[PDB]
RNA sequence: UAGGAAGAGUAGUACUGCCCGUACCGCAAACCGACACAGGUAGAUGAGGAGAGAAUCCUAAGGUGAGCGAGAGAACUCUCG
RNA sequence: GGUAUGAGUAGCGAAAGAAGGGUGAGAAUCCCUUCCACCGAAUAUCUAAGGUUUCCUGAGGAAGGCUCGUCCGCUCAGGGUUAGUCGGGACCUAAGCCGAGGCCGAUAGGCGUAGGCGAUGGACAACAGGUAGAGAUUCCUGUACCAGUGCUAAUUGUUUAAC
RNA sequence: GAGCUGUACGUAAGCGUUGAUCCAGAGAUUUCCGAAUGGGGGAACCCACUAUCUUUAGUCGGAUAGUAUCCUUACGUGAAUACAUAGCGUGAGGAAGGCAGACCCAGGGAACUGAAACAUCUAAGUACCUGGAGGAAGAGAAAGAAAAAUCGAUUUCCUGAGUAGCGGCGAGCGAAACGGAAAGAGCCCAAACCAAGAAGCUUGCUUCUUGGGGUUGUAGGACACUCUAUAUGGAGUUACAAAAGAAAGUUAUAAAUGAAGCGGUCUGGAAAGGCCCGCCAAAGACGGUAACAGCCCGGUAGUUGAAAUGGCUUUCCCUCCAGAGUGGAUCCUGAGUACGGCGGAACACGUGAAAUUCCGUCGGAAUCCGGGAGGACCAUCUCCCAAGGCUAAAUACUCCCUAGUGACCGAUAGUGAACCAGUACCGUGAGGGAAAGGUGAAAAGCACCCCGGAAGGGGAGUGAAACAGUUCCUGAAACCGUGUGCCU
């Protein structure tokens, strides 16, 4: 996929268009990934799971990878990921 | 091997109660004779043993959401060690 | 049950009445049981009258 | 799995050994309850069959 | 009484795999059931 | 008997003895009858009184009250006196 | 395939129940007690076949159970079957079946000899107690038997040849 | 190249840039049953023997290997019986079984049905059974087709032609050659004869094995002479003899790179849609993404890529190899064969005037001054040389694999089977044989409160929507109800 944990994507579809946060988690086999502040959920959780209080738990859900545009620390804009080899091992490229 | 013979020691109420009477209850290879056991749990356990009783478990038909099917088939053995024969521990 | 020397043998075809009603027959070989040695030692094969006519061993 | 290699086969043939040794115990403890880390028995039947592996190529 | 009184052995003698294996037209029945892809030969 | 033969038996000791079956139903609601079906299902045992008896009636040991009930007490039907 | 009508109708599958107590959200229907009633050459006790977990324990009450249901041969979990001597095999053969070579036959095959397989029959050594949620001539206790094995001790034999 | 420990709604314990999971090539392991093969057996079980090793004080145990039958062929033993054969034993090779319910060749071979009945005939050499196979099979280098005067192996297609014929001359059955195409390819023996053994002893003559030689029609060969070749050249594993290798190239089996809009604004839950601007294009395939995307993602065109294995094509290696002319003394050129009678069958051709081809049976040639055919048969002429074998391609079919296509289906359709289907279920068995797809973009799968034992509700909350609430898109009709305007 082209982002991966750690990457800082912007979103560009859906409620939270225009918002950017950092990748927490990528579901290759779904083709979602998790952004940090994007997607809210309100999860209704029962007490007896972890959290012994239970309650309204306001977390983060996938989205699409293809709705998400990594950022280039440079320009400081959503870019295209182009593939060039150092050497060793090829590394991301923006364009 | 011997530790191929012997698989898993066997816990339950019947086999607890009867650990003090030096009787031990063990799974074992469904192909393993009762004289093959005798001599693995001397190998493994280092103790003398008395007599080996032995049974065969068929299998038992399960059902899980529309799809049957049959526990594996077990072979158990009880194995009493000697007076003079230090215990095996569980 | 075939002539060991030839590979005669039966083979079917059909008995005709007058009126030309069709039946399925067969013809045998006119097969002899004798003693040859096609193999050096001797034997009792079946062999056709027809394969013995002219020069066989017997 | 290199460091297998640069045994002896007598070697290897011990190790076996200590590993099925190894293997009846965590089964045992399985049985009775007190295991925890599972997920050692895989890593020693793996372990196993790697040994009998590099046994078989040496011949 | 009733057709149908069961033996395991009868069942077996009768209808088994080593009779069915047993003739040339035993063995077309056994083919004929892989054909079709009977979970249940015999 | 033909054969094979230096080991044989006797006493005493302690040790050795594999595989399969073993649950439960089995005149039955679990077997054969599509059913928790008035049917069918080999064999062993099968007490007492009166009796020839395994008949019969009442009982023993043992088992059972039968997977819809409560009233009513017409015609009619069935099964009876 | 769905849904009517007949219709809240026929039926609810041979039979004696009663009350008290208990449990439970709920009880004619589950548990306990007492009385009553039924079988008793069986409706009792074994056991072969057959079935194949239905057995025991703890939960359950959707469906199944011709009603009900707290209950169950039902659902879900765990459990439970111990053998030198019991039955079968490492023994034997009958009917029958298979059948090296063989005989016969368009093919396929059919038949059959040696030889095998094959109980419903032959042979063959364990009894009485105890114990129990679920096995018991199987476990345990006591006392045996059958077939072997090694180890001691004497004894005898070692080419007219013990055995 | 960053996650991973499969579904599928888990809990747990772990692994991973010191590169996991994953993808491709090649290895290793591969229980038991099954031809099943050590013996037995009611498949997935039971019971051995022989070596060698291991364990125990020894029984009792354990491990590894071998041990079916038949055929062929070596070798050894070896009966009635003297030699010997049979028989028996050992060692090599080989077979066995399965299947693509297809195609192909062979052995065996129906009936319904049509004939408006039915027997000849048809159906039909079909279905089916059995055997043999091969990637194809079969056929095949003229004892052919013809008679435009010539053609030049076979096969397949078009045509001839529903013609000529066959036929209770009924129903029906029905060619072939010529002509036009696809594809093309030709070869090896047997025999004369030569050499070398081997034997029989016909005792120097005869038949048996191996090699050479040799392959055909107004004839060819052997056999005489003659010219050149003896690897100069030529040819090969697809026939033409047969087994080996290498190397290079290329294809397949993983992949890599890959242009251009987060453009503005409108509606909306969301924009890929509308309106308004741009841009790429050897890329406007397809799919995905919160509605319809060339420019968001996977990609696509184009351009790169293979450690390993397999295929193919070349080249080299290796292997193998005589071919023209001239005579006609003599010799050779497929025998129980050709052919004929009788009985059948195949030929489009039903016994007919019945050639041609095959089977059974009986009879039975000629053999170069020879033989066959030209649809009875004879003569002439013409064309051919049987009774031995091999042979690619053009043709048939598809259980499969790869890439695609469709005025094909869209859940009663399309496969029987979109879903754990040859399942469940039925049947002693062979065999028969279903039903059953859709929450949402995302589980955000309804915390919490209330009635209730629960089920199930009512709120609250999530969501664009819950009258989308775990079988949950839409939700017709029958049918079941509640309410009421008019009537009874
Ligand atoms: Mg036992
Ligand atoms: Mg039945
Ligand atoms: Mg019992
Ligand atoms: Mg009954
Ligand atoms: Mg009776
Ligand atoms: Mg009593
Ligand atoms: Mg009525
Ligand atoms: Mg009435
Ligand atoms: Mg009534
Ligand atoms: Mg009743
Ligand atoms: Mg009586
Ligand atoms: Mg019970
Ligand atoms: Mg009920
Ligand atoms: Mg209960
Ligand atoms: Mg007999
Ligand atoms: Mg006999
Ligand atoms: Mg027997
Ligand atoms: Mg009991
Ligand atoms: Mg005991
Ligand atoms: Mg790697
Ligand atoms: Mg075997
Ligand atoms: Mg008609
Ligand atoms: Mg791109
Ligand atoms: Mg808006
Ligand atoms: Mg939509
Ligand atoms: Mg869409
Ligand atoms: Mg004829
Ligand atoms: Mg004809
Ligand atoms: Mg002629
Ligand atoms: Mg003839
Ligand atoms: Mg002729
Ligand atoms: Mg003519
Ligand atoms: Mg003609
Ligand atoms: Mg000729
Ligand atoms: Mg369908
Ligand atoms: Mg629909
Ligand atoms: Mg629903």
């Amino acid at each position: 996929m082209h982002v991966k944990k750690g990457d800082k994507v912007k979103v560009i579809t859906g409620k939270d268009k225009g918002k950017s946060g950092k990748v927490l988690a990528a579901f290759p086999k779904k083709d979602r990934v998790l952004i940090e502040g994007i997607n809210m959920v309100k999860k209704h959780t029962k007490p007896s799971n972890v959290n012994p209080q239970g309650g309204i738990l306001n977390v983060e859900a996938p989205i699409h990878v293809s709705n998400v545009m990594l950022l280039d620390p440079k320009t400081g804009e959503p870019t295209r990921v182009g593939y060039e080899v150092k050497g060793d091992k090829k590394v991301r490229v923006a364009k | 091997d011997a530790r191929d013979i012997i698989k898993r020691p066997v816990v339950t109420e019947e086999s607890t109660s009867i650990l003090d009477d030096k009787k031990y209850t063990f799974e074992v290879d469904t192909r393993a004779t009762k004289t093959q056991v005798k001599y693995a749990v001397e190998e493994i356990f280092d103790v003398k043993v008395a007599k080996v009783n032995v049974m065969n478990y068929k299998g038992k038909l399960k059902r899980m959401g529309r799809y049957a099917g049959y526990t594996n088939k077990r072979r158990k053995a009880i194995v009493t060690v000697t007076a003079d024969s230090k215990e095996i521990q569980f | 049950k075939e002539c060991v020397i030839t590979g005669r043998k039966s083979r079917s075809g059909n008995k005709r009445s007058h009126a030309m009603n069709s039946s399925k027959r067969t013809w045998k070989a006119n097969l002899q049981k004798v003693r040859i040695l096609v193999n050096g030692k001797p034997k009792k094969v079946w062999v056709s009258a027809r394969a013995l006519k002219s020069g066989k061993v017997e | 799995a290199n460091d297998i290699r640069d045994l002896s086969t007598t070697e290897i043939q011990d190790q076996e050994k200590a590993l099925k040794e190894e293997l009846f115990n965590l089964r045992f403890q399985l049985a009775t309850g007190q295991l925890e880390n599972t997920a050692r028995i895989r890593e020693v039947r793996k372990a196993i069959a790697r040994m009998k592996t590099i046994v078989r190529e040496r011949e | 009484k009733r057709t149908y009184q069961p033996s395991k052995r009868k069942r077996k003698k009768v209808h088994g795999f080593r009779t069915r294996m047993s003739t040339k037209n035993g063995r077309r029945v056994l083919a004929s059931r892989r054909r079709k892809g009977r979970k249940v030969l015999s």
